[PDB]
């Protein structure tokens, strides 16, 4: 019911840059192999137990957190949906600790390795120590998505990776057929670790002679100038071929190879909007060939006829067309080779990014001869980050300052705002924000407009405010950005409101770095209009740093405001016939039919231990069966997933069977599926189907053990068509039930532990409706933990710890500082201890030993 | 754009078919506003829009144009070719358009005449080619350069550099038409003497830019010598100077800039120290517009990376002290009505509008860009210029019976400049001035801000005061003017005597100015 409070660790996590995935393509054998070693000297450090974990992460687990996290922090590794891992005797997915048999039951001890192995073609994971095998793997496993090699650990720990390609020594030999990073790893780039986040037509028949013709004497004509003689010997390494001769002796393959290309080229360029016809077809008869000496014209008896075009360019316009066919040859070369064909001998890579030197070697290989040919008379034609200061920070009157400095030049934006800076917006949608974005040279408030020049490389600018005329300055390396109209940053007449704040923005791959005036050497320019015009650097007299808040990304959850414009919630009291409902409405009307979004109840339904060990969903007889059940404690919320199909919707009713609790959903309008789910539930949108994997595939020696369960069961739902098969508008009843005991009953009756004997339904107003909010906002942490060759060894070695707040009601950590500006929670917990220190009333020491359970000598320390 | 192009040609018959020997009328001069505000307008529909045929449709509307060569009107049809002028901004495969050609016998009419009419008769001038300006500007948008960018009209700088001197006749009737034909070398490649004498080899091959990289500098090494050679007082010995110069030296700094870049600050130093023609205060009002506007570009040719114009800001400031016994001639008039006023209210409006419609532009365009920022890093870059010239300022600030010289501003085409004359050396002047980073000068800033005498200023200026309060100089105050002052002066007089023109600027310019 309270909230409690411990000290937790930091966890951190790491991960090469080695990607593995399944897709209908290129798969670079899907298998692969991975090797790693450990050393320490803290097997249980001063704080708690340390933290290292080993597995694999669908790019999608977004885990590294600093603080809070779904659990007990942001545990990096096997505590969620997304993520596997094993310490030594553990199988952790979603905050479970499933235990393994393996002989030498203990941790990951120093001196010590542990190998990964990863099967695609069958999804699994499978894990091994040092010398002996483990009796446990995951599999039936979503695939959506790529494979990353990830580890977690806690400060004091050492580790070190085995590649193979240079300096991997793999103590244990590698299993039978998987690549330990050796066929296709960092193919355009480098290996480096990363911390996450009969009669033919006669146009034809002129094209085919045109480029056949001109191409096969081109290769003979290049060959025998580069110095290509009759050799006698047939060598392999430079691949000579003295049974090579002109294009007449060719091999049998070669009329299809050409015939074939030519035709590929044309199918393709009929649909590049091209132009038939005569534009210059000169050069091909009327060519005037300047005088050439003949010592150009050696023994070979074939004359060269490049065309002269050592100034002429054709056009920047075919240079797409170029790219377009030379993409083309690639996935056609790839699938001759690697990507297509997936021939299995000795290379290559993927065909999306395999190299740019390659491609580019490609293209220039392939566009002189189009190049000759039209020559010839031819002629043709994922969010933004958001980072501020907290409201505590928030400034009133003044005149400030404060720079930033962009590295690259990409989307980025910066200024002032309002304390009440609502995310999920973009900086100057609103009157939230008064913001520069120098990409284009634009202003922003309540829409974009041009303002000033757009950045360079560095281009440090510094933002100023002046409450005392109403005024924002724009300043660029010492001078003032101008208007179009010539004016001084014309921002006049802006109300104080309740005050204002720094406020920065970056879009994907861009890094800024931005000063508030802690130190005054950090200002970058600091000597033109900030001396004497009285601007204060915005964080000068202080001797710790900015909070600096930051915009989360996990869509955590969140009770719809009463005040919502277009999702309306409605709470009816029972009637005598009827249990109370709770009615949805939507403007029907030009507003925003957003897509299915995720409601949620407020309390939750542990489980004993079993007792239930199932789920029964009906409209009036037995509906789709075989329900995932799992049967330990696992807290459960109501959840119900819905569709704006105009009018009105759900109606998470609560209804009361004659022996049973049944939680009934009403539905008039179409399909909308409602069934509840877990706690831990924070995905994303878009998505229906493949949500749910981690199914525990530990067994026995011959086949025998009885220990699978498919667990992990996050979207515990169902789907709406299964109930019914008509083509009309009915009202639909779906009545899922999970509770039920000794009756000698209803949902209401399973939550609050207060009422469980009575048999009424209740909805008291600790229940209400959520939904799950794409971005929140988060605390940037005060610190970080401090983190280079054989295998890119890695060293963690000052300790890091935190103490923060847990929910009980959502089993979820969240840092204790973020109450500083929460001012409600805040409240809460100051009266909670207000409430202890009451109760460890005078001279009652009983009640204080009891409450040194609940707080530590440590924590209070701390 | 085509669809309207036809009612065109239906009207020229009709209008010598009926007088030689209507609707019509109207028909034509209705849509010539019509699509000229709109071709104007949407002039971005250049490069993401029309790919191809915006050039022969541009194309078609210049052909269009000749019909000023059949019908010769001495009332001009501007409502058309005013807007008309500004379509001209408005892939080697491009033969569709015929007219590329026809632009040899468009731009040869213009500037052929000339010659004709050198005689220039009793009325008749140049009003038929005085239109050109718009015609002439191409500095960024080309679509199709065909070799003839520079061939042919080169030949025309000549009958234009007859008319440089004087020569004892009426004066030049366009000789700021005449620099606009000037192009800053944008042609894309260029070489003299060719194509201008030899014949032999222009209609065989065109090899220049490449061949001649040291060639191709031959008019500037004449061009540049000579002028500088003059210096003489009167306008008459530069009779077309003012129009001539500036576009040989616009044109010699893009050339070669990757690499021969000595070029544009020669240029630029070199018409720095002309200026000391234009230095006087007062010798002809026309020209003082014109050389200041035909180019007040400076790319490396400010006072701190050029050490001679720290030199040339002295005889700047000198000729700029004069002011003051200059404008005094006000007060002698308005010394309890010493003499009649009307001898002098000319001579005092001419003397104050006239010699600042030069200087303060000259800083303010590109120097004031550059000097303050080496003025902040040291307080000895300018150290001259903030110690003085703050008495130009009281002048204007002072005396408001000069407000008058906004007829000046009114002849241009109300925020006057007389406010913002100091506003970009507002940073500059004072920064050394006292105190230079302590804050201590707020309490002496505030103690002479009662309006005092300037003789009672200075009394009160010798106590001299200061303050370590624990108050906001803690860190950016007394923390970076130190390492600032690389000399720290200790001088209570030469601190204040600074400080009293900050407190008159606070008494008199921006309190005005706020009122203004």
């Amino acid at each position: 019911l309270l909230l409690q409070t411990n000290l937790i660790n930091y966890v951190t996590s790491i991960r090469p840059n080695i990607f593995v995935g399944r897709a209908e393509g290129s798969t670079q054998y899907g298998k692969w192999y991975f090797e790693v070693m450990v050393d320490e000297v803290v097997p249980f450090l001063t704080a708690q137990a340390t933290h290292l974990r080993v597995g694999w992460a669908l790019t999608e687990g977004y885990s590294p957190y600093p603080g809070g996290g779904e659990g007990w922090g942001g545990n990096g590794v096997g505590d969620d949906l997304y993520s596997y891992g094993f310490d030594g005797l553990h199988l952790w997915t979603g905050h479970v600790a499933r235990p393994v048999t393996s002989p030498g039951q203990h941790l990951l001890a120093p001196e010590d390795v542990v190998s990964c192995c990863l099967d695609l073609s069958v999804p699994s994971i499978s894990f091994r120590i040092n010398g002996c095998p483990v009796q446990g793997v995951f599999e039936a496993f979503n695939l959506d998505g790529l494979f990353f090699p990830v580890v977690s650990f806690s400060a004091g720990v050492k580790v070190r990776f085995l590649l193979g390609g240079r300096h991997g020594e793999f103590k244990f030999l590698p299993p039978p057929g998987y690549a330990p990073c050796h066929e296709a790893v960092l193919p355009r780039e480098r290996l480096r670790l990363e911390p996450i986040k009969i009669v033919l037509p006669p146009h034809l028949e002129r094209i085919r002679e045109k480029l056949a013709e001109n191409i096969h004497e081109l290769w003979a004509l290049t060959r025998i100038e580069q110095g290509w003689t009759y050799g006698p010997v047939r060598d392999d390494n430079k691949r000579l071929h003295p049974c090579l001769v002109n294009f007449h002796s060719l091999p049998e393959p070669e009329r299809n190879y050409n015939l074939q290309m030519s035709g590929e080229t044309l199918k393709t360029l009929l649909a590049l909007g091209c132009h038939v016809g005569m534009a210059d077809e000169k050069a091909e008869d009327n060519l005037k060939k300047t005088k050439l000496p003949k010592t150009y014209m050696m023994s070979n008896g074939y004359k060269p006829a490049p065309l002269d075009l050592s100034h002429v360019r054709l056009t920047p316009a075919q240079t797409t067309l170029v790219d377009r066919l030379a993409e083309n040859g690639h996935n056609v070369w790839a699938r001759d080779r690697v990507a297509q064909g997936w021939s299995y001998s000795a290379r290559l890579v993927p065909y999306r990014l395999l190299d740019e030197a390659t491609k580019r070697s490609n293209r220039d290989s392939l566009c002189q001869a189009v190049r000759t040919l039209l020559g010839y008379g031819y002629n043709i034609e994922d969010r933004v980050r958001i980072f501020r200061a907290e409201k505590s920070y928030t400034v009133q009157s003044g005149r400030w300052y404060f720079e930033f400095e962009a590295v690259t030049t990409g989307e980025m934006r910066v200024g002032w705002a309002r304390p009440e800076l609502r995310p999920d917006v973009e900086l100057g949608a609103d009157e939230l924000a008064y913001v520069f974005n120098g990409h284009r040279g634009q202003r922003w408030h309540l829409g974009s407009e041009p303002f000033g020049r757009p950045w360079q490389s560095g281009d440090v600018v510094g933002c100023m405010i002046d409450l005392t005329e109403n005024t924002i300055i724009f300043t660029l390396n010492g001078e003032v950005l101008m208007s179009d109209s010539g004016s001084e940053t014309a921002f006049r007449e802006i109300e104080i409101g309740d005050g204002f704040l720094p406020v920065c923005s970056l879009g994907p791959g861009q890094v800024g770095h931005l000063n508030l005036g802690q130190d005054v050497s950090s200002l970058r320019f600091f000597a033109i209009c900030g001396l004497q015009e009285g601007f204060e650097p915005f964080a000068i007299n202080m001797q710790r740093p900015v909070t600096t808040w930051f915009s989360k990304s996990l869509p955590q959850f969140e009770p719809v405001p009463p005040e919502h414009p277009h999702y309306e919630v409605a709470r009816m009291d029972g009637t005598v016939d009827t249990p109370p409902c709770l009615r949805l409405a939507h403007r029907t009307w030009g507003s925003q039919n957003s897509l299915v979004e995720m409601l949620f109840l407020r309390l939750s339904l542990p489980v004993q231990f079993t007792t239930t060990y199932y789920y029964s969903v009906r409209v009036f007889a037995g509906q789709e069966p075989s329900c995932v059940w799992v049967g330990w404690v696992t807290p459960d919320y109501h959840q119900h997933d819905m569709n704006f199909d105009l009018s009105k919707v759900r109606a998470v009713t609560v209804t009361m069977g004659d022996e049973q609790g049944n939680v009934h959903s009403s539905l008039k309008c179409s399909n909308c599926y409602m069934v509840w789910g877990g706690d831990f539930v924070s995905p994303g949108q878009q998505g229906r189907i493949s949500h749910t994997d981690l199914v525990i595939g530990c067994l026995v020696d011959l086949a025998t053990g009885l220990m699978t369960f498919t667990a992990n069961g996050k979207e515990s739902n169902t789907f709406f068509q299964v109930e019914p098969n008509t083509k009309l508008f009915p009202a639909v009843f779906v009545l899922p039930t999970h509770q039920n005991v000794i009756q000698f009953m209803p949902l209401s009756a399973a939550m609050f532990l207060s009422e469980r004997k009575n048999p009424a339904p209740q909805c008291p107003p600790r229940l209400e409706v959520q939904m799950l909010m794409p971005v929140s906002w988060s605390r940037m942490p005060n610190h970080f933990l401090q983190v280079e060759r054989l295998g890119w060894a890695v060293q963690c070695q000052d300790p890091l710890t935190m103490m923060a707040l847990h929910i009980p009601e959502e089993n979820r950590c969240m840092d204790i500082l973020e109450l500083s500006e929460r001012l409600d929670l805040q409240r809460f917990h100051s009266h909670t201890l207000r409430l202890y220190r009451a109760v460890c009333a005078l001279g009652n020491n009983r009640v204080a030993h009891a409450l040194c359970s609940h707080v530590d000598q440590a924590q209070l320390l701390h | 754009a085509f669809g309207f192009l036809q009612q065109l040609l239906r009207w020229m018959d009709i209008s010598q078919e009926f007088i030689a020997h209507i609707k019509f009328f109207a028909k034509i001069l209705l849509p010539l506003i019509n699509q000229y505000f709109t071709n104007h307008c949407l002039y971005f529909l250049s490069t993401p829009a029309k790919v191809l045929g915006s050039g022969g449709h541009a194309s078609n509307k210049e052909k269009e144009m000749i019909t000023s060569l059949f019908c010769k009107l001495a009332a001009l049809v501007r409502h058309r070719v005013s807007l008309f002028g500004t379509d001209a901004p408005a892939v080697a495969l491009l033969p569709v358009l015929t007219t590329l050609f026809q632009h040899i016998a468009q731009h040869q009419f213009g500037d052929d005449v000339i010659l004709d009419d050198v005689q220039v008769c009793s009325i008749y001038s140049l009003g038929t080619t005085k239109n050109t300006y718009v015609e002439k500007l191409r500095p960024a948008l080309g679509e199709c350069l065909a070799r003839l960018a520079a061939a042919m009209p080169v030949a025309f700088l000549e009958p234009q550099l007859n008319e440089y001197n004087a020569c004892s006749v009426y004066t030049t009737k366009s000789p700021r038409e005449r620099a606009i034909l000037g192009l800053p070398n944008s042609v894309e490649e260029m070489c003299p003497d060719i194509p201008v004498l030899d014949r032999l080899m222009a209609d065989i091959g065109a090899r220049y830019t490449e061949m001649p990289h040291v060639i191709e500098i031959t008019l500037p090494m004449l061009c540049s010598y000579l002028p500088r050679w003059w210096e003489r007082g009167p306008e008459a010995p530069p009779p077309a100077l003012p129009a001539g110069a500036p576009p040989p030296c616009t044109a010699v700094t893009s050339d070669h800039l990757n690499s021969l870049l000595g070029n544009i600050l020669r240029i630029i130093v070199n018409n720095l120290g002309i200026d000391e023609a234009t230095w006087m205060k007062r010798l002809a009002v026309f020209a003082q517009p014109i050389v200041s506007r035909a180019r007040p570009e400076l790319l490396h040719s400010h006072f701190i990376p050029t050490i001679g114009r720290l030199r040339k800001r002295a005889g700047k400031v000198v000729a700029e002290e004069e002011q003051l016994r200059l404008e005094a001639k006000a007060e002698a008039e308005e010394g309890e009505l010493l003499v009649r006023d009307e001898f002098s209210v000319l001579c005092r409006d001419l003397y104050a509008l006239y010699p600042l419609l030069i200087r303060y532009v000259d800083n303010n365009r590109a120097h004031w860009l550059t000097e303050p920022n080496a003025n902040a890093e040291e307080l000895f870059r300018m150290v001259g210029e903030i110690f003085i010239y703050w008495s130009k300022s009281h002048n204007f600030k002072r005396e408001e019976q000069n407000f008058v010289v906004q007829n000046e501003i009114n002849n241009m085409s109300v925020a006057t400049l007389k406010k913002m004359l100091p506003i970009g050396l507002n940073m500059c002047a004072p920064t050394d001035q006292d105190l230079i980073m302590l804050a201590k000068t707020r309490y002496a800033l505030k103690d002479t801000d009662e309006e005092v005498r300037e003789f009672l200023q200075n009394n009160l200026h010798l106590q001299g005061k200061v303050e370590g309060s624990p108050s906001l100089r803690w860190q950016m105050a007394l923390y970076r003017g130190l390492p600032g002052r690389e000399e720290d002066a200790d001088d209570p007089e030469k601190i204040v005597r600074r400080v009293q023109e900050v407190s008159a600027v606070l008494y008199h310019l921006e309190q005005t100015e706020h009122p203004y």
